[PDB]
């Protein structure tokens, strides 16, 4: 029936946008990137690591409590 | 019971003497009134059945089935004043005469206090039915159908008659109570085995039976709509009701000489359900569907388990109400298209919206989804079968597959899809059709609130 | 390779009949002619409030609709459920049975007032 | 019935570009290979040996079947498309309006009056159009299903009701 | 991990299967191995509604996370050092887990080499 | 070239690259022409009844009633007892029934063999 | 998974209905600057669906 | 509006990436018959498509802009603590 | 412009 | 005809947007510990949650 | 989806035939017979429909494709399929 919508179709050319629909897209794309490394700076052990992993070769024979091979 | 038996008879003089056009209206309203009276039997004590007199007694099994018959009589009467109003008054009055007599035998049969008394009218239901299929049927093969139905059930009834009188000559009276209290363990002698077959084959030939199910496609499909409900809703339960009543003097011979029948029913229902998946006639698909559910009932009785009987009674009455409603569905198209081929009249949801809905929950109820007592019927049998044998579920559940595919396949083929182009006779659904069908499904849903009534004597 | 004159004229005749058929597929501005309907004798307050629909009016007008919806679909249901729960469901035993209230050392149990003694000293090892 | 040799080439070319469009996706490459596809078409056009043509069609479509996209592109409103008769649910035959209650019929007065004009006009013209049909049947039965146009003046094309009064593709 | 490579692709006879060990006695090669400790009696850990899979030695550091979290409600970011305190001892006993895994592995290598050495010696 | 398409009953050969249509003979020329002729006779007569403004019934389809009759009734009067039907009836008949009898009896005999000396645990199984 | 996975649908539903109910990925492109909010919503769901950190 | 059709005589093949197809077919000998049909798809406001990464880094400029203010606020607040 | 919609009888 | 300016479309997606950004942060920080998060564990399968998706 | 008259039709149609550089951009009669007037080939005549098919976004049956021989017939067919009447 009656048209007159806020938009109008175009023929092979860029359709008109609006001020709201751009910044609303800009805002949430912005705060998600905000949320990305803000949690990183406030919490890095979750992604990077919280404690180092000790190496197998490093821990000493004595502290391992292995009976000496000679006897 | 006299409070029901006498009024049921009293309609017959009334209908035969009512006015010319008041026959349906007068008969229906008192028929509904009688069902209201028959509602009184739902009460059952925690002990021995309500024994009104030596002539008649009702238990927690007969009463739920009895009310189904009395509630049914309005439904055929309200389903038949469209395909018979073009006939003369006397023949129309005679149609009510058969239906009223058919009920009276059912009421007396389900309430018989004596086994042989049960046998007479339980067999005597043939005469009112056989007239219905053969006289008012609407196809040529109805005559061969009548012979198929009559002879097939008579071939088993006679050996039961010889068996019952033999038990009389050996144990005295066959009163249901004294039979239950005076029970003798049946030996594994060859004569007792043949006695076991006689006391069982009469009832087992009556539901369907795989091998003995050939009369349902002949009878149900060719029968008049008022009759067609009865051959599937209540008389199949006569073959049922006999089973739990008679399987009290056969223990423990039923423990052993049941594998061939159990094996025939378990594999048989998968076969006959697969028939529904590849059927052409709408009524035949419904009738064969009734075979699979009824075969499930046959399986249920032969383990003699409290859970098995407990869901056995629920399944029968739930199936009987549904199969009648689906047969109403076949009638609705049958008046308009004047043919029973399924693919002839596809696309009814677009034309008839509410009739599509009536076909909808009818299909789901046949689908046996919870909490509809079809589910509470089948599910109880599954556990009883599973406790009997774990492999049963493989055969048990596989039936739930086929019963799912063909149920919607009947729905999808008819209702959904593009409407048939060449038809121009489909009119708006008559308020009679819609009101009748509501009176089918609504009590069926209303029963879901308290299936404690329908559970049966074991509960 | 090719509307033949017979089929071209066929399509020509069939087109304009379809065109006129669609030209009769509309409805008049009067259409649909709706029969009179009875109204609940409370819509007058809102529609008179809706005569202008001002920003000082629309928010308050929608407040009644939001308020009555809140009472009908929250207040009434929660009352009957609570009455059902408080005096019927909870009347029978073990129908509202809940998990035991989790408590920890160093917490006083309400009905006895006893402070459970603090858990013994920690090893106190951090990072 | 008879599908001439040049017709099948046209159909194969049409399906080739549709499949090539699905493969190429991007427009500039689509125009690139289609021109190459076109370039490898027009040069085999002046052959006097029809045996070469049918033989050429053999391995050509054998190439078409091998190179066809397993997921070709179809517009939604075409066989296999995502909107194939998705609007068929809403469409209703016109004759169903005859079952409407008179209260409902009176609630659309002018349109139903126009429906009466269509009904009466079809009733009158049915005899004329069937007479034309029987008067020009090809000997030995109808040779083709194609309908003959309305010959004389003041008439309607024979067998027109359903096609003219078919429900719209946008019923709602 | 390199252990799987050394087992399936290497000498599986010298790799301790997780299901097999502990095989050797605790003090075998350990003069006065000291038993583990449990500060929290099973009464409070049972009382604390703690999961059995969580009912380990380090669960003693866990029973106060739920207490402070309940006290910190609705503030869900209050307990940070305290939560860190529990996962540290998780790390410590986890650290203990592969050192004893390697301890039995080193014992397995030590015993295997000793048996082969004395077999040719004798 | 490259591998071709080998067909099956469930995956039919496409009726476009089939060699049959590509080679054409004059006998085939009127063969397909008469396909259009018989189809035109069926379609025009159906459309004539379809577009009839007085036909307020159902246009009966002979193909439908013949299909139902052949698939339902006109089968047994044409059935002839022959070997393949004989073994097929025995196989798809008593076959599964006796096969199910064996396994179910095998389950039953093994099951009650377990409980008669106490080789099963059902201490909480009471609602059988 | 409930949050972003449901989200990815009506964002695709936003594209589908707007661009004349076409579901073939071969028929869009350039909707970044033409459909800003949906493009942002789609890439947010895509990043969330990948377990990308702190989300 | 009556949906004013843009005039034809503005969409050509130069500049748009379709032009690389042109002389490639010119060497083939066939001329592009429908280059202007897709000219709008590569020209107008629909050109200058952002690179793939830039879609992910959408809003990074304002993101990092919000980072320093928030981090600087925390740094002083922690310094006060 | 809006036009007629063809629907089955519902009053019944 | 591409357009998303309809408020119904914008608000519906936006609600799930702001949900997805935080969601896990709120829920994970809030629900009580119910399992045992392993801590001692080498780097090269710690990073692999994000390494594998980078390629 | 705003509706569409036949006026918007040949505006879109005549646009696309003008797109063909083989077609003279100023000899677009509404009944410009593709063979007699434009002097194209049936293969190029086939090339027109998929250009139209993407223009209006729908399939034109191949049996009707060669039967369309003029811009008017293309306009007539697209109007009928989309039931365009004004
Ligand atoms: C206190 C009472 C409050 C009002 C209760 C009203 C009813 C109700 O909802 O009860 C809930 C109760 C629930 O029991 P309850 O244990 O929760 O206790 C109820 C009381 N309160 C809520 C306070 C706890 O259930 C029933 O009463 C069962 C009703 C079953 C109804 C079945 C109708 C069937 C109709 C069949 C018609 C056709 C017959 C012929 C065909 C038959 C088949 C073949
Ligand atoms: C992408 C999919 C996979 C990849 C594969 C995509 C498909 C590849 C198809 C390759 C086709 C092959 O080269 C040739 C063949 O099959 S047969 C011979 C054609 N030539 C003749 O038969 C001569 C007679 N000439 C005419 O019939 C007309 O001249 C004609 C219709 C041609 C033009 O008419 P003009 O337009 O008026």
């Amino acid at each position: 029936a009656g048209g007159g919508v806020h938009i109008e179709p175009r023929y092979r050319q860029f359709p008109q946008l609006t001020r709201s629909q751009l910044i609303q897209a800009e805002f949430f794309s912005a705060t998600m990137w905000f949320w990305i490394l803000w949690r990183f700076w406030h919490d890095s052990d979750a992604v990077l690591g919280h404690f180092p992993y000790p190496d197998p070769s490093q821990w000493t024979d004595e502290e391992l409590g292995i009976l000496p091979d000679d006897e | 019971m006299l409070k029901i038996i006498i009024p049921t008879t009293m309609l017959l003089p009334m209908t035969w003497m009512s006015k010319h056009n008041m026959i349906w209206i007068n008969a229906t309203v008192h028929s509904l009134l009688i069902s209201l009276i028959s509602l009184s039997l739902l009460n059952q004590l925690g002990e021995n059945s309500l024994n009104f007199s030596l002539t008649f007694f009702s238990d927690s099994l007969s009463a739920p089935l009895l009310v189904l018959t009395t509630w049914l009589l309005p439904l055929m009467l309200m389903a038949s004043q469209s395909h018979l109003s073009k006939e003369t008054t006397t023949r129309k009055k005679l149609y009510i005469t058969m239906l009223i007599l058919l009920q009276l035998f059912l009421i007396m049969t389900f309430t018989a206090t004596e086994l042989i008394l049960f046998y007479i009218l339980f067999e005597a239901t043939l005469v009112p039915t056989l007239i219905i299929i053969t006289r008012w049927g609407n196809q040529t093969e109805r005559l061969n159908a009548g012979l198929y139905f009559l002879f097939y059930t008579l071939a088993g009834s006679l050996p039961l008659l010889v068996a019952l009188v033999y038990i009389q000559n050996t144990t005295g009276s066959l009163n249901f109570l004294i039979i239950h209290y005076w029970s003798h363990p049946l030996s594994n002698s060859w004569s007792n085995i043949f006695m076991w077959l006689a006391c069982i084959m009469a009832f087992m030939v009556k539901m369907p039976l795989y091998g003995l199910h050939l009369w349902l496609p002949k009878a149900h499909v060719e029968a008049p709509i008022a009759g067609s409900m009865v051959l599937a809703a209540v008389l199949l339960k006569l073959g049922g009701y006999g089973m739990m009543r008679i399987t009290t003097i056969l223990n423990p011979l039923t423990n052993y000489m049941a594998y061939p029948f159990l094996m025939l029913s378990m594999w048989g229902m998968i076969m006959t359900s697969s028939i529904c998946l590849r059927q052409t006639d709408l009524k035949s698909l419904i009738a064969y569907s009734s075979v699979s559910h009824m075969a499930l009932v046959i399986v249920a009785i032969m383990i003699q388990t409290p859970w098995s009987f407990m869901g056995a009674t629920a399944l029968m009455i739930a199936h009987g109400l549904t199969s009648s409603m689906l047969f109403c569905l076949a009638n609705t198209n049958y008046e308009r298209v004047h043919s029973r081929t399924m693919i002839l009249a596809r696309g009814l949801q677009t034309l008839l919206p509410l009739m599509a809905t009536w076909w909808l929950m009818a299909s789901l109820t046949n689908l046996a989804l919870p909490p509809s007592i079809n589910l509470i019927g089948e599910l109880f049998i599954i556990t009883a079968s599973f406790s009997w044998s774990n492999i049963t579920i493989i055969l048990m559940g596989m039936n739930m597959m086929i019963t799912a595919l063909y149920s919607l396949y009947m729905l999808i083929t008819t209702q959904r899809g593009k409407y048939t182009h060449h038809i121009n006779n489909i009119k708006a659904s008559f308020t009679r059709e819609n009101a009748l069908m509501a009176l089918h499904i609504l009590p069926l849903l209303l029963l879901t609130l308290n299936p404690k009534m329908i559970l049966g004597p074991l509960y | 390779s090719g509307y033949t004159p017979d089929e071209k004229l066929r399509l020509q005749q069939l087109r304009e009949l379809r065109r006129r058929w669609l030209k009769d597929q509309e409805l008049s501005p009067r259409e649909p002619v709706l029969p009179p309907r009875r109204v609940w004798p409370m819509e007058q307050f809102w529609n008179k409030f809706l005569q202008d629909g001002a920003p000082w009016k629309n928010v308050i007008y929608k407040t009644y609709r939001h308020s009555i919806f809140a009472v009908t679909h929250v207040l009434i249901p929660v009352w009957i459920i609570h009455y059902y729960l408080k005096y019927h469901v909870t009347a029978k035993p073990y129908t509202v049975v809940e998990r035991k209230p989790r408590i920890f050392p160093g917490d006083t149990i309400l009905e006895t007032g006893e402070v459970i003694p603090l858990m013994k000293e920690f090893p106190d090892q951090h990072h | 019935a008879y599908l001439t040799h040049q017709q099948k080439v046209l159909r194969l070319y049409k399906r080739a570009l549709r499949h090539l469009e699905s493969w190429c996706v991007h427009r500039d490459k689509y125009r690139y290979f289609a021109c190459l596809m076109r370039a490898r078409f027009d040069e085999h056009k002046n052959e006097k040996d029809m045996v070469k043509a049918t033989q050429l069609l053999r391995q050509a479509e054998e190439e078409f079947w091998y190179g066809q996209h397993p997921q070709p592109y179809i517009f939604p409103e075409s066989p296999g498309g995502t909107s194939y008769e998705r609007y068929e649910c809403y469409k209703v035959p016109e004759w169903c309006l005859d079952d409407w209650h008179p209260s409902e019929k009176a609630m659309y007065p002018d349109y139903f009056a126009k429906r009466e004009q269509w009904k009466r006009l079809r009733r009158e013209s049915w005899e004329r159009e069937v007479k034309q049909l029987q008067e020009e049947t090809p000997p030995g039965g109808p040779r083709t299903e194609a309908l003959p146009p309305a010959r004389k003046e003041g008439d309607l094309p024979p067998l027109w009701w359903h096609i003219v009064t078919r429900p719209r593709e946008r019923p709602m | 991990g390199a252990h799987l490579a050394r087992r399936y692709l290497g000498d599986a006879s010298k790799e301790p299967d997780p299901l097999r060990m502990p095989t050797f006695p605790p003090d075998y090669g350990f003069p006065e191995r000291k038993e583990r400790e449990m500060v929290a009696t099973q009464q409070e850990m049972n009382d604390a509604q703690l999961m059995l899979q969580q009912r380990d030695y380090c669960a003693h550091y866990l029973i106060q996370l739920l207490k402070c979290k309940r006290d910190s409600f609705p503030n869900f970011l209050a307990c940070k050092h305290e939560q860190h305190d529990w996962d540290y001892c998780e790390h410590l006993d986890y650290v203990k887990r592969m050192k004893e895994f390697e301890r039995e592995r080193r014992l397995l290598q030590r015993k295997k080499r000793r048996e082969q050495r004395e077999a040719e010696m004798a | 070239s490259f591998p071709k398409y080998k067909p099956s009953r469930l995956a039919t050969l496409p009726a476009t690259l089939d060699p049959a249509e590509y080679d054409i003979s004059p006998e085939t020329r009127k063969a397909q022409a008469e396909r259009l002729a018989i189809r035109s006779r069926l379609k025009r007569e159906y459309l004539l009844q379809y577009n009839d403004p007085n036909r307020l019934g159902v246009i009966e389809d002979p193909a439908l009633i013949r299909w139902t009759y052949a698939r339902s009734a006109n089968i047994y009067p044409n059935f002839r007892p022959t070997p393949k039907t004989s073994l097929l009836g025995a196989l798809f008949g008593i076959g599964p029934l006796f096969f199910w009898y064996y396994v179910f009896k095998t389950d039953r005999d093994k099951k009650e063999k377990l409980i008669q000396e106490g080789k099963l645990d059902q201490t909480f199984n009471i609602s059988y | 998974h409930a949050f972003f996975k449901a989200m990815l649908f009506m964002c695709s539903g936003s594209i589908i209905h707007s661009l004349n109910d076409e579901q073939d990925i071969r028929k869009m492109g350039g909707l970044y600057k033409a459909m800003p909010f949906t493009t942002t919503a789609l890439i947010i769901g895509s990043l969330a669906l990948t377990g990308m950190p702190y989300l | 509006s009556k949906m004013e059709l843009p005039d034809y005589k503005q969409w050509k093949i130069e500049g748009t990436p379709l032009e690389t197809v042109q002389e490639k077919l010119a060497a083939r000998g066939l001329r592009d018959p429908w280059g202007r049909n897709e000219a709008w798809r590569y020209s107008g406001g629909f050109a200058n498509n952002v690179s793939f990464v830039g879609a992910l880094l959408k809003g990074f400029k304002w993101g990092f802009a919000a980072f320093v203010v928030a981090v600087g606020a925390e740094y002083y607040l922690e310094s006060q603590n | 412009k809006r036009l007629f919609i063809i629907k089955p009888s519902g009053f019944y | 005809l591409i357009n998303e300016n309809n408020p119904l479309l914008i608000n519906s997606i936006k609600r799930l947007l702001i949900g997805s950004i935080f969601a896990g942060f709120i829920i994970s920080n809030n629900i009580p510990p119910m399992t045992v998060p392993n801590t001692t564990m080498p780097l090269y399968m710690k990073m692999t949650a994000l390494i594998v998706t980078i390629m | 989806a705003p509706p569409l008259t036949l006026e918007a039709i040949k505006d879109r149609v005549l646009y696309v035939l003008k797109l063909y550089d083989k077609i003279d951009p100023e000899k677009l009669s509404v009944n410009s017979h593709f063979m007699k007037d434009l002097g194209l080939d049936s293969l190029d005549q086939v090339e027109i429909i998929m250009a139209m098919e993407d223009e209006f976004g729908f399939e034109i049956p191949d049996i009707d494709a060669e039967k369309l021989m003029c811009p008017q017939e293309i306009v007539d067919y697209i109007a009928d399929k989309k039931d365009v009447y004004e």
